[PDB]
RNA sequence: UGUACAACGGGGUAUUGUAAGCAGUAGAGUAGCCUUGUUGUUACGAUCUGCUGAGAUUAAGCCUUUGUUGUCUGAUUUG
RNA sequence: CGUGGAGGUCAGUGACGAAGCCUAGACCGUAAGGUCGGGUCGAACGGCCUCUAGUGCAGAUCUUGGUGGUAGUAGCAAAUUGAUAGAAUAAUCUAGCGAAACCA
RNA sequence: UGGUUCCUGCCGAA
């Protein structure tokens, strides 16, 4: 899951942002090599700012989507059997005055 | 009409001009390649026009000529449900392009096509014979089989095609005798079509819309070329000792060592394609038909890029020598 | 694991030179990266190869030589975002140059030699440290992983042994600096082994230049100069 | 297992327009050197001339090939 | 004619099988219905003369329960440490899950 | 307004 992606992102970053700046200078050096052994390797390495966010935010707006795409299917459904219920009242009033 | 791809790319006869039985037995269509096209200086004689007695420049088409021969016949019977064949007869030797033409996967086939009809010659001939005598007492119509020389030929598919012809000659009887004779022989355009005919031609067009069968009337015939002719591209005007053949050869489709028909206009169907030349279907009289062209000059310039010759030794002949 | 060989730029396109090695390089490579039938590339399209070929590519490969110098580049790429890596090359050769050299059968041509060729790295690594600088064995080891990761993976007994035809070898020696691919195709004797081999297609040589992105140009990995 | 096919190679046809490199007295002129010129000559000299319709492309959907080189096979269905 | 219960009676039937269920098994009734065979089943139940009634259903857009089609469809929070996954680059397919409206 | 539960026989209108 992208939430879990940009958990374990945000727990890299404060991994990095805790040690010194030579520790952080040579673990990025280790992350860059081992990172592009693992991606020319074939491991699709997944981890980055915006992306993740915007992937985040395509799964709200498909979200809200159908939100509204089942809220207005509810409200035609109502019309309906609103609609049926006016019928069988017409016809009821019709055999009224028969 | 709605517009559906051809069924074969070999395109159907489906009429035949009249029989005339006072003439003798000759055949009335047949199945060329068609090389390309080229521009032909003749005269025009057309009085009434302008252009009477006047230089004109003309389009025309090439098609690839190869002797065709004659494998087999087949007669029709009438019957109150339309045209029926009885039996047809085939020949005893048949080329592997023929027997090519029936199998699918003669690579690898053991190639047993006509291997016990070549029995029915080890005999007399008498079911053979019977059979023969049975198209003459029966099958009021007669078509020939016919094949092509295909490995006369720049194309690439070894296979040939087989085609029906009907006969219009006289007498059924010396219809299939004649195709009797004339069974694993050759036959010639000469013998067959002329000089200033008034031809059709029946062929599968461009596919790409496309890959329809057309037939396209009235076009005439402007020189039946011999294969052995080394002065194919001359005329009496132009006394160069030429082939039909343009200089680099026909565009995508090789030479014509063979005969040729060059044929006035254009023609439904590319290069390469199967294509039938049938006669009229009646005597047109136009004036059109009846012109007897003569011929003046002809283009065998390069079509692969902008030509500038006719020869190579005319190319020689202007540029001189050269470093190489 | 299929690949992509493509040379980029219009100095690359306008050599007919080059076009005999992409020719010669589809020649080698397995029947999955066979990217046959793409031998016209067109003048319009300029890295459009990147929104069509991940729907079905990996390890895509580029030519491309400096409009200011004259030296032609190879550049190794993978079509998910990875690193790409950057090599000048030495010693052009044509394959057909091999045959006039030395005449040999080659088996090129049938398609009975439609099989995928083999991982030789002629002591391209090395995990022992043999120096100050690290960073030049992760080099090695991630071009190593490179190259066993761009051919299909070999867990050798699940392997089939029948089909050998084509081997190849990359020829690294720590002191020139150069890396060279020279590929041969086997022959067997049988003796119950001994095994002949005769030269295919092109010999070359490369050089270590820097290391950039997977796409091409995105962020310069690192520096080697 | 054959005028068999294919990779080369060759020839043909067309495209572009004199390739790289060599030589110069050709080069508007500037210095330089004396033998101060009745083209005295040596250096720079965009360019020009000869080698040179030269060089480059040529089927990827052009044509041809007595030259070379390799090749020929598995899976399914029917009386 | 049928149903629940009650009085009398058949010294009625019944674990060697009551009642109930099924019965492309037979029979008698004009019918309401009744009798038997067979199968299943396990503990009560019938005939007759009377009494008594919460006593007979196809509908009431009846009540409750069960099951359909719709439909593998819509569609993917429609109910289900955190969240449909897989692939398409981190911008259509497969997989998984899966409705309702309506229905002489 | 809509629905309103077994059979047969006899009599049977407006």
């Amino acid at each position: 899951d992208v939430k879990s992606h940009l958990k374990l992102l945000e727990a890299k970053k404060n991994k990095m942002e805790a040690k010194d700046e030579l520790e952080q200078i040579k673990q990025k050096e280790k992350e860059k090599w081992q990172k592009a052994m693992l991606q020319a390797e074939g491991i699709k390495i997944r981890d980055d700012e915006k992306l993740l966010r915007k992937a985040i935010k395509r799964k709200e707006a498909q979200k809200r989507k159908s939100a509204i795409e089942w809220s207005e299917r509810k409200r035609v459904v109502e019309d309906t059997i609103s609609e049926r219920q006016k019928r069988r009242e017409e016809n009821l009033r019709i055999r009224k005055d028969n | 009409l709605p517009r559906k791809r051809a069924a074969s790319i070999r395109a159907r006869v489906k009429a035949f001009p009249k029989d005339d039985r006072s003439k003798p037995v000759a055949l009335t269509s047949f199945l060329g390649y068609k090389a390309g096209m080229t521009t032909i200086v003749r005269d025009l004689d057309r009085p009434g026009s302008k252009f009477h007695k006047r230089e004109v420049v003309e389009a025309v088409t090439v098609v690839d000529t190869p002797p065709v021969v004659v494998v087999g016949v087949v007669g029709y019977v009438e019957t109150p449900r339309g045209l029926r064949s009885l039996t047809t007869v085939w020949a005893e030797h048949l080329s592997d392009e023929v027997k090519r033409r029936f199998y699918k996967n003669w690579y690898k086939s053991k190639k047993k096509a006509f291997t016990k009809y070549s029995a029915k010659y080890a005999q007399d001939g008498a079911g053979i014979e019977r059979e023969l005598a049975r198209i003459k007492k029966y099958a009021s119509v007669v078509r020939v089989l016919v094949h092509t020389q295909i490995r006369k030929t720049p194309l690439a598919q070894k296979k040939a095609h087989l085609a029906e012809i009907q006969l219009n000659g006289g007498s059924i009887s010396e219809k299939v005798d004649w195709a009797r004779e004339h069974f694993e022989k050759t036959v010639a355009v000469d013998s067959v079509f002329e000089q200033n005919e008034m031809i059709d031609a029946i062929a599968v067009t461009k596919g790409h819309r496309g890959y329809h069968s057309r037939t396209s009337i009235n076009h005439k015939i402007y020189r039946v070329g011999k294969g052995d002719d080394e002065a194919n591209g001359a005329t009496s005007f132009d006394r160069t000792k030429k082939t039909i053949t343009p200089m680099g050869g026909f565009v995508h489709y090789g030479e014509i060592k063979n005969d040729f028909i060059m044929v006035k206009g254009c023609i439904p169907g590319n290069r390469k394609r199967i294509v039938t030349l049938r006669k009229s279907l009646y005597t047109n009289t136009s004036r059109k038909a009846l012109e007897e062209v003569s011929l003046k000059w002809i283009d065998t310039a390069s079509k692969f890029g902008k030509g500038r010759f006719q020869t190579p030794a005319e190319k020689h002949a202007f540029m001189g020598t050269l470093k190489k | 694991p299929k690949s992509m060989v493509i040379r980029v730029g219009q100095t690359s396109l306008a050599n007919h030179s080059l076009n005999q090695l992409v020719k010669d390089f589809r020649q080698i490579m397995q029947p999955h990266t066979a990217i046959k039938l793409k031998e016209r590339k067109s003048n319009k399209l300029k890295d459009f190869v990147v929104m069509c070929g991940p729907l079905g590519v990996t390890h895509l490969f580029m030519f491309t030589q400096s409009e200011k110098t004259g030296n032609v580049s190879l550049k190794i790429a993978r079509t998910p975002q990875g690193p790409t890596v950057t090599f000048q090359v030495l010693d052009y050769s044509l394959g057909r140059d091999i045959k006039k050299f030395l005449k040999r059968p080659k088996s090129l041509n049938n398609d009975d030699v439609l099989n995928p060729p083999l991982l030789v790295l002629n002591g391209f690594s090395t995990s022992k440290r043999s120096g100050e600088d690290d960073q030049d064995v992760n080099v090695e080891k991630v071009i190593v992983s490179m190259f066993q990761n761009i051919f299909p993976p070999l867990n050798p007994a699940r392997t089939s042994l029948n089909s050998i035809k084509r081997v190849f070898m990359i020829n690294k020696d720590r002191e020139t600096g150069e890396i060279s691919m020279r590929h041969y195709f086997i022959d067997i004797r049988e003796v119950e082994k001994a095994i002949k081999l005769t030269e295919l297609g092109p010999r070359l040589t490369l050089k270590l230049v820097k290391i950039e992105e997977g796409i091409c140009s995105g962020k310069v990995l690192h520096h080697e100069f």
